């Protein structure tokens, strides 16, 4: 079977890490208020 | 090449990657209605009366059970071995409170795992290989007809076969107790030095084999990456394995030849499971476990009692509480 | 007090999935050559 | 002439025997002779169980029903005194015979209703001046309904009433009170009602068939929920005889 | 065995469970790697019983592998390809099994079971309509119980009344 | 909830079963 | 107000003598002579209002009075409860050894 | 050799089932009462005890709902009740008397049973095919004391093993007919390794 | 809080003792012996031949 | 414990006279009952009416008493319900249907005695478990 | 039923926190230099 051209390497650094982080959890923090309600 | 010539080409094609084969035209069908409806009614099904008396049991999630309570439920005592398919009920209501799902299921998945069983030959038959698996394969097989048909035929009725689900099995090996007292007989005791002595060897043979395996890799890496899939030389020193068994015991209970020893692998188990079969189909026709029940008498003729009659009091109690609607007269006969 | 019994899982599901999803892709950027 | 291996597994077991259309005659009845019904039998062809609607203001209904218990219905053998009355009403009195078939129906959406479909001392009379069961002839009267399930039998926490345990034994420690209705088994005994239309009579050989109704309560599981009121529905047939 | 049905429920534990999968897949895996080996053997010698067709010097395998595999995977979906993994895999199953039933039964030292499903009893215990195959084994465990102990205890001086022993109908 | 749980855990495994049958690392000789 | 019957008749001459209305047909094999003849003319000819209504039963022999009339001490009656005379229990009541 | 193993095994497996069910050419009288039989049996004996106590069989209600002594089939013929509902197809010599066009005849039950039907009945209920491998008769929590297994369970189960290796001595010489008439019933040819020369599944 | 420790007498005065549930058991009978361990009373399963009812 | 004479006399007659069994009738006694009762009566009970026991106490309250030798040896020639209104020879083995019953056909005084007295003995020995059924095994 | 109200979350990070765990693992290694 040939190979896929078509595809590509996918990446997410240690800051985009770090801001993906702080927005879950921010976000969790404020909406669990309103899950538990 | 027409067209059933080229149709029986590829249901016998040594490439596709899972084999068809002619057993594999009855297996495949047979063994998907079994496991739908398997599934459906695990999941679904309503209260099943399976002895009979308008007492319905559940057995799916959706009417209270869990996955260790749970059942595909035996078809009614009333209905005994006659065959009950869906178009003999008036109604699926009707089919699902008397238990045909569970006939369906099992005269699929039996029919499916003989034609398994004759499809492993016939893969080792394309393959140019020797026979036999399937034969292994026959033990377990054997075991659950007999405890699906061949119990259930003895005691005339589908009721009594073992139910599919956890609970129920156990259910099945409590009475199966009661009234057999197999654990006295002396083919289960067989089969448990089958599955007992299979798990020693398997143990045994995975250690001695790990034990001797020929350095090939590092520290810092998992020692499996030290055989190549395909490779001629064998991945163990045979020779270091068999010194070591036979100094833990004494050199001629070892095993030096490796067909010899995987000889022994296969039959031991497969034989002991041969008789745990044949255990539970022989005590189909009440040829039950030894009965040594008041055996020990004293001099007066006190009953002086063994550990088998603290069995059979044990035994007992599963008697007497069973089915306890299910009996109007002193003697349980089926 | 009188919560919504779903509120937990919910919570730790919405905390938990895409946190996995990140660390995923975090680490095996680091895992890459160079 | 039919024979049991002529009949086995076909249905017809569970049927009662039909009248030609031509028995539309008149069977004498002398009031100076005593008579028996032989055979009563009594096939059941329609199930329904009044539905419990919520407002309790509103006309409730019967409602059609699946039966899931299969051919197992009918009521046969049934024998009895045939009495002729002084108003020349004749009482049938039930001595003995297969006079109960437990029977589970199942309502839409799933909720099964067993019940004691039976004739149990049935007690039922015709008209007054009866002087020959005609086509015109019926008979109205009562019987007994005792529970679905007698004395010993064992629910599946293995409590009873005359046997079995008295208390939930998994809940040790649980309060009595809530559990009270499922702990203590009790025994109902309620009246039905049934009629009886003689729609085809041969006079010559005492044999008369029709339809039949009867109302009666179902299964109240031993007290631990309330009965439907059922309503069954079906042909019947009786040999009256001299005694 | 039967004491540890009635008065523990042993079987409904899921420790003990663990211990008969790995008791019962480790003598699958005894026939089934045996029996596969045996019939993947490579012709070395020209008799019809085929194991002293066999040295135990040798350097190559006795039987193929690669064949094996295919044989497997087509029958199966799965198949070893690494012997060291399956070997290792032959010491790992039946080991774990017994250590799991190992634990179990530490845990029934202090009658620490898993007897009962709390929501099963609250339903059953409600609802007298209510009947699955576990209630129907507490059912059997019960008259175990009552019916073996007196002389299985005898230390207990139990004396029963024939009108306390739990029996179903007629039996 | 429970039946929702049981049911997931189980259609999980069968996927498993797809991707662990169809979507294996392919076993090559050397 | 929930009650089980049966043991509630435990309570009344029914768990002390043979219920001429109420016990189960076996009972009569406690005493001399009463089974089966006797027992089975008994339950049939249920219910009495009194003990000694028992020897009132149409067609009984001269001896199986005086039988019936030796064993009236062992004899009691209570109403009818449905509980333990539906099924036919009074002829075989589930119970063997 | 395989083809007439298989067909012998299949022969026992028929054996088993005839000797089990069948007492025309394996009569009761000889080979003991079938399990159905034996069921039925009992059912019969308690019935007889119990009408002659007074009691009417056929309005009998058992604690299940369905009758005590008599019940119906799933297609309406009248069967003894209790668990040998599930023996209704059960016929013999002392039980057929009592059966009319509907089943079971509850006049005929009244009024017709004679004592040599008591006494069959009786037998039949009491030689049942339950026992011990060391022929301790009755149900495996019964006291030693009647010495009896059922000629029916020897032949049954003796002929249901044999049966069964036979099955497996059919798979066993088939399967090696097959490989040796192939030609590779000793072994896989190192050099002409058949898998070797096939596409790769994948 | 405590309810205080129950005496169990029967119709004779004889007092009687409740036979304690053995940690083994997740249930058991309910039986009354006299101080010598004679059975004296208990809660039946089956009734139609219970001799030491409460009741009785 | 030993089966001594003492548990070997039992009574002869309803006049209070005993006989004194040998072990050799001891054992003939137990053969016998195996050989022609023991399907039915295995361990003193009845299985095909339960409600009927060999109970030394049950037999005793039989009509005419059956707890004596004479009263058992009777009932083996001319068996009668338990108040001996019916002779029920016609349904239970006995010499005087040994047509019917066959096994009754090589039975002698002798070995009806000894029956008879091995049914009077092993309650002697067994107790509660003879007529008991399984809650006394 | 009257289940444990905390069985849900209980096999759902039974089930969540080991299973991300090996998808990581095999994640990042894929990513690794072939
Ligand atoms: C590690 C390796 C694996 C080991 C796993 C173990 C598997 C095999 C274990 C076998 C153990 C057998 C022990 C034998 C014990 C014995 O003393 O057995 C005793 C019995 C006889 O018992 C007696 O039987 C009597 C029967 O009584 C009856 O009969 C009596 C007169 O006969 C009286 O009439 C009496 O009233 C009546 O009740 C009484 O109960 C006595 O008390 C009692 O001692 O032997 C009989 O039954 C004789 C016939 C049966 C023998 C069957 C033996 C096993 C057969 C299968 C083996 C495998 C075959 C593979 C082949 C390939
Ligand atoms: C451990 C040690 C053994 C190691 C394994 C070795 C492999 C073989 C083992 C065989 C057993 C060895 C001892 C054999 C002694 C024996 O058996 O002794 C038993 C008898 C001789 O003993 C007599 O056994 C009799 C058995 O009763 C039989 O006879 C009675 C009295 O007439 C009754 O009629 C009763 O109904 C009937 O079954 C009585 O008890 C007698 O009192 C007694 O003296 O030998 C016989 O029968 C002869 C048996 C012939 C072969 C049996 C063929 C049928 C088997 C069917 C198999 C299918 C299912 C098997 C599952 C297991
Ligand atoms: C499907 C059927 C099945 C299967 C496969 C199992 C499997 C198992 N059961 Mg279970 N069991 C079952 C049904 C089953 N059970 C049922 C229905 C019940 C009723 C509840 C039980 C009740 C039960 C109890 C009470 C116990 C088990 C235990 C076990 C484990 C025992 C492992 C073992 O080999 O110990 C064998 C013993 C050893 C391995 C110890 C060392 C042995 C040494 C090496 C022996 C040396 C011998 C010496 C050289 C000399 C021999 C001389 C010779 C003459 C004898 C195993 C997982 C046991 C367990 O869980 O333990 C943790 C246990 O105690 N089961
Ligand atoms: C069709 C086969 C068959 C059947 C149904 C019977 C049945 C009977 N025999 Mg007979 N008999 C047979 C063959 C058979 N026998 C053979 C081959 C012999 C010569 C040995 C005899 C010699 C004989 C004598 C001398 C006596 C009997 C007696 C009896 C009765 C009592 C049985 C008993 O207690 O067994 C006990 C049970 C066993 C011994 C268990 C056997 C288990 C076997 C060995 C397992 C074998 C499995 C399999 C074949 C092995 C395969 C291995 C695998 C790896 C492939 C019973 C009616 C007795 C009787 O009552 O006569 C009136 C009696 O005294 N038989
Ligand atoms: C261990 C060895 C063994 C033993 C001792 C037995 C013993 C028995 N087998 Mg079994 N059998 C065995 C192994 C064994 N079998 C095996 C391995 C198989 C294959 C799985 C079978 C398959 C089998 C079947 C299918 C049947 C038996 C049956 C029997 C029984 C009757 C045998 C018979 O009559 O044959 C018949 C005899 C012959 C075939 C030889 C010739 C017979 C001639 C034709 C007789 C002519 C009679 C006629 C009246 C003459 C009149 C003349 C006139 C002019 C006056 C007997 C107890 C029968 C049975 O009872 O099953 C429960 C039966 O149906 N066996
Ligand atoms: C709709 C719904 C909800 C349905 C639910 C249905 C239902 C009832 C589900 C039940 C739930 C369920 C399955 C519960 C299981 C419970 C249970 C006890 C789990 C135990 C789990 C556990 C960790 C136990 C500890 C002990 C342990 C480690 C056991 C491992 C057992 C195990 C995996 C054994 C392996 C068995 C197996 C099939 C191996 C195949 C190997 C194989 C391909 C061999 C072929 C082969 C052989 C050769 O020789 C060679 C050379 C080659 C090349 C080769 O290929
Ligand atoms: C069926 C349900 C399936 C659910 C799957 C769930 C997956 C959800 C994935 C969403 C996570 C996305 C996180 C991206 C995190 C991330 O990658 O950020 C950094 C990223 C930088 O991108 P670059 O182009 O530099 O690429 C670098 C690469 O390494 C990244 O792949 O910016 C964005 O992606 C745009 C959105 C930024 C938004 C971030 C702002 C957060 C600031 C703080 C907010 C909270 C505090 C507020 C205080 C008041
Ligand atoms: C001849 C006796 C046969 C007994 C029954 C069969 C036993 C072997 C069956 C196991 C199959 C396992 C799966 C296939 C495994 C497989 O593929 O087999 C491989 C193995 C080797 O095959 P070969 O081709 O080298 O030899 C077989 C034929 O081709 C003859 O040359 O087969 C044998 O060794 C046959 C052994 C005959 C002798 C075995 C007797 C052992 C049991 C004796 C009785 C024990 C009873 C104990 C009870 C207490
Ligand atoms: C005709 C179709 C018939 C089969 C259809 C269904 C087959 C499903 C077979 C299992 C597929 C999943 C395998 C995952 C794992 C997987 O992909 O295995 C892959 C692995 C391949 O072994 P290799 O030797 O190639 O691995 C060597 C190195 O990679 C080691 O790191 O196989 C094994 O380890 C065999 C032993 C474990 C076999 C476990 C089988 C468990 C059976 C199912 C038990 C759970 C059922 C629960 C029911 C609710
Ligand atoms: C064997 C020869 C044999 C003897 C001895 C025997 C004795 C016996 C007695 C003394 C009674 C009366 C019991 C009592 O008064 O309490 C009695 C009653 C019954 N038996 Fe019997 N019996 C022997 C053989 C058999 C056999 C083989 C059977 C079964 C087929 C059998 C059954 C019965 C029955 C039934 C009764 C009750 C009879 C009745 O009163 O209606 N007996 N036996
Ligand atoms: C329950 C919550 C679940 C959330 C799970 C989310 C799933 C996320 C899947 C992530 C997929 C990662 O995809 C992965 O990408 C890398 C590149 O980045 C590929 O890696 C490939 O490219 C890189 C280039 O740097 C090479 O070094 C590597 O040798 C090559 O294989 C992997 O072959 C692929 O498997
Ligand atoms: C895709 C098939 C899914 C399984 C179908 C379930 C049966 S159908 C199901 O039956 C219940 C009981 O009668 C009803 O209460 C419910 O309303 C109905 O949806
Ligand atoms: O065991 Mn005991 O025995 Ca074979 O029948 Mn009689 O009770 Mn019932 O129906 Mn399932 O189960
Ligand atoms: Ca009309
Ligand atoms: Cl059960
Ligand atoms: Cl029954």
């Amino acid at each position: 079977m040939e190979p896929n051209p078509n595809r590509q390497p996918v990446e997410l650094n240690r800051t985009s890490l770090y801001l993906g982080l702080l927005l879950i959890l921010v976000l969790a923090l404020l909406f669990s208020s309103y899950f538990f309600n | 090449a027409n067209l059933w010539e080229r149709f029986c080409n590829w249901v016998t094609s040594t490439d596709n990657r899972l084999y068809v084969g002619w057993f594999g035209v009855i297996m495949i069908p047979t063994l998907l209605a079994a496991t739908i409806c398997f599934v459906i009614a695990f999941i679904a099904a309503p209260p099943v009366d399976i002895d009979g008396i308008r007492e319905p049991v559940s057995g799916s999630l959706l009417y209270g059970n869990n996955i260790i309570t749970g059942a595909v439920v035996p078809s009614s005592n009333a209905i005994g071995l006659h065959f009950y398919p869906i178009w003999e009920a008036a109604s699926l209501d009707e089919w699902l409170y008397n238990g045909g799902p569970y006939q369906l299921i099992i005269f699929h998945f039996l029919l499916g795992a003989s034609c398994y069983m004759g499809r492993q030959w016939e893969l080792s038959y394309r393959l140019g290989m020797r026979p036999w698996i399937c034969v292994a394969y026959s033990a377990p097989l054997a075991s659950a007809f007999a405890v699906f048909l061949i119990y259930p035929i003895g005691q005339g009725s589908f009721s009594d076969g073992m139910p599919l689900g956890i609970s129920g099995t156990f259910n099945f090996m409590i009475v199966f107790q009661a009234e057999h007292n197999i654990l006295m007989h002396p083919f289960h005791q067989l089969g448990v030095a089958g599955v007992f002595g299979g798990a020693l060897f398997c143990a045994m043979h995975g250690s001695l084999v790990t034990s001797s395996l020929i350095r090939e890799t590092t520290e810092t890496e998992s020692a499996n990456y030290g055989y190549k899939f395909g490779q001629e030389e064998e991945t163990y020193n045979i020779v270091a394995a068999h010194g070591y068994f036979g100094r833990l015991i004494f050199q001629y209970a070892s095993f030096n030849n490796s067909r010899s020893l995987h000889f022994f692998l296969a039959a031991w188990p497969v034989v002991g499971v041969w008789f745990a079969a044949l255990g539970i189909s022989t005590m189909a026709f009440n040829l039950n476990g030894f009965n040594f029940n008041h055996s020990v008498i004293d001099a007066k003729g006190n009953v002086i009692n063994t550990w088998a009659d603290i069995i059979n009091r044990a035994n007992l109690g599963m008697e007497v509480m069973h089915e306890r609607n299910a009996h109007n007269f002193p003697l349980d006969l089926a | 007090m009188e919560v919504n019994q779903l509120g937990l899982i919910a919570t730790a599901l919405f905390v938990l999935v895409p946190s996995v999803f990140l660390i995923i892709l975090y680490v095996q950027t680091e895992s890459q050559q160079k | 002439t039919l024979t049991y291996d002529d009949i086995v597994g076909t249905g017809l077991a569970n049927k009662c025997p039909t009248l030609d259309d031509t028995a539309r005659g008149a069977y004498p009845i002398d009031s100076s002779q005593t008579y028996r019904i032989a055979r009563l039998c009594l096939q059941p062809t329609t199930f329904l169980v009044k539905e419990e609607p919520k407002n309790k203001r509103q006309e409730a209904e019967f409602v059609p029903t699946k039966l899931v218990t299969r051919e197992t219905t009918s009521l046969d053998q049934i024998q009895g005194e045939l009495k002729v009355n002084s108003d020349g009403s004749l009482t049938f009195v039930e001595e003995d015979g297969i006079d109960f078939q437990p029977v589970t129906v199942q309502m839409a959406g799933g909720e099964r209703i067993p019940l004691l479909f039976t004739v149990k001392n049935l007690v039922a009379s015709t008209q007054p001046n009866v002087t020959s069961i005609t086509t015109s002839t019926d008979f109205k009267g009562e019987f007994n309904v005792p529970s679905y399930r007698t004395a010993n039998f064992l629910d599946p926490k293995g409590r009873g009433l005359a046997s079995g345990y008295d208390s939930a034994i998994a809940l040790p420690q649980a309060k009595e009170e809530e559990l009270a209705r499922a702990n203590v088994k009790r025994f109902s005994l309620t009246k039905g009602q049934i009629s009886l239309n003689v729609a085809k009579v041969d006079g010559r050989t005492g044999e008369i068939a029709g339809t039949f109704e009867s109302e009666q309560l179902s299964d109240d599981d031993m007290g631990a929920h309330e009965p439907h009121e059922v309503k069954i529905q079906g042909v019947f047939y009786a040999s009256i005889e001299p005694a | 065995l039967l004491f540890f049905q009635g008065f523990h429920n042993w079987t409904l534990n899921p420790f003990h469970m663990m211990g008969v999968a790995g008791v019962l897949g480790g003598a699958l895996l005894c026939a089934i790697h045996g029996a596969t080996v045996e019939n993947t053997l490579f012709q070395d010698g020209e008799g019809a019983s085929t194991f002293r067709a066999f040295n135990p010097t040798q350097a190559e395998e006795t039987y193929s592998m690669v064949t094996a595999n295919r044989f497997w995977s087509q029958i199966f979906g799965i198949a070893f390809s690494n012997k060291r993994w399956l070997h290792f895999f032959m010491l790992f199953v039946p080991v774990t099994g017994l250590w799991m039933s190992a634990i179990g039964v530490v845990g029934l030292a202090l009658n620490l079971r898993s007897y009962d499903f709390i929501s099963q009893e609250i339903r059953a215990a409600e609802d007298p309509e209510f009947e699955t195959f576990y209630t129907k084994n507490l059912l059997l465990n019960e008259g175990i119980r009552a019916w073996m102990a007196p002389q299985d205890q005898p230390h207990e001086n139990f004396v029963f009344p024939e009108e306390v022993l739990p029996r179903g109908n007629a039996l | 909830m429970e039946t929702i749980t049981y049911v997931f855990i189980f259609a999980c495994i069968i996927a498993l079963f797809f991707f662990a049958i169809f979507f294996r690392e392919p076993p090559r000789i050397t | 107000e929930l009650v089980n019957v049966v043991d509630e008749k435990l309570g009344t001459a029914y768990g002390e003598k043979i219920d001429l209305n109420n016990t189960n047909i076996a009972a009569f094999i406690q005493y001399r002579g009463l089974y089966p003849t006797l027992a089975k003319l008994i339950v049939k000819n249920a219910p009495y209002e009194s003990v000694e209504d028992v020897l009132n039963i149409p067609g009984l022999t001269e001896r199986q009075k005086q039988i019936l009339r030796e064993n009236l001490e062992h004899f009691t009656v209570t109403e009818v409860e449905t509980a333990l005379v539906e099924g036919g229990d009074r002829y075989n009541n589930g119970l063997y050894k | 050799l395989s083809y007439s193993l298989g067909a012998l095994s299949m022969m026992g497996f028929i054996a088993t089932c005839f000797v089990w069910f069948n007492n025309t050419v394996y009569p009761s009288e000889f080979y003991g009462p079938t399990g159905p039989e034996a069921s039925q049996a009992q059912a019969m004996t308690f019935l007889i005890r119990d009408q002659k106590l007074g009691a009417n069989v056929g309005s009998a209600q058992g604690p299940t709902g369905l009758g005590k002594y008599l019940m119906r089939s799933p297609t309406g013929e009248i069967i003894f009740g209790g668990e040998t509902m599930r023996f209704w197809d059960f016929r013999g010599p002392w039980l057929e008397p009592l059966r009319g066009p509907n089943g079971l005849d509850l006049n005929k039950i009244k009024n017709d049973i004679q004592p040599w039907q008591e006494r069959r009945a009786a037998e039949y209920m009491t030689h049942a095919p339950l026992g011990s491998l060391n022929s301790v008769g009755g149900v495996a929590t019964e006291i030693n004391s009647v010495n009896f297994v059922s000629p029916r369970s020897w032949l049954a189960t003796s002929h249901f093993v044999l049966a069964f290796f036979f099955l497996v001595g059919h798979l066993w010489h088939a399967g090696r007919a097959r490989a040796a008439a192939a030609g590779f019933e000793k072994g896989i040819d190192r050099e002409s390794e058949p898998v070797l020369s096939m596409p790769s599944l994948d | 809080a405590w309810k205080g420790h129950a005496v169990f007498r029967n119709k004779e005065g004889e007092e009687l003792f409740v036979r304690r549930m053995p940690a083994f058991f997740e249930s058991f009978p309910v039986i009354l012996t006299d101080k010598n361990g004679v059975v004296k009373a208990d809660i039946p399963f089956r009734r139609a031949e219970s001799k030491y009812s409460f009741e009785q | 414990a030993e089966l001594t004479p003492e548990v070997l006399t039992v009574p002869l007659n309803s006049e209070g006279k005993t006989i004194t069994l040998t072990e050799k009738q001891y054992l003939e006694g137990k053969r016998l009952f195996q050989y022609a009762c023991a399907s039915c009566h295995v361990g003193g009970i009845t299985k095909t009416n339960p409600s009927l026991d060999l109970r030394t106490e049950t037999l005793a309250l039989a009509t005419p008493p059956r707890d004596n030798i004479e009263g058992l040896v009777d009932y083996m020639k001319n068996p009668t319900t338990y108040d001996g209104e019916q002779e029920i020879a016609e349904v239970h083995p006995s010499l005087r249907s040994a047509d019917i019953f066959p096994k009754m056909r090589n039975l002698t005084e002798k070995d009806l005695v000894a029956i008879a007295g091995h049914i009077l003995v092993e309650p002697k020995i067994l107790g509660d478990k003879w007529g008991g059924g399984k809650v006394y095994y």
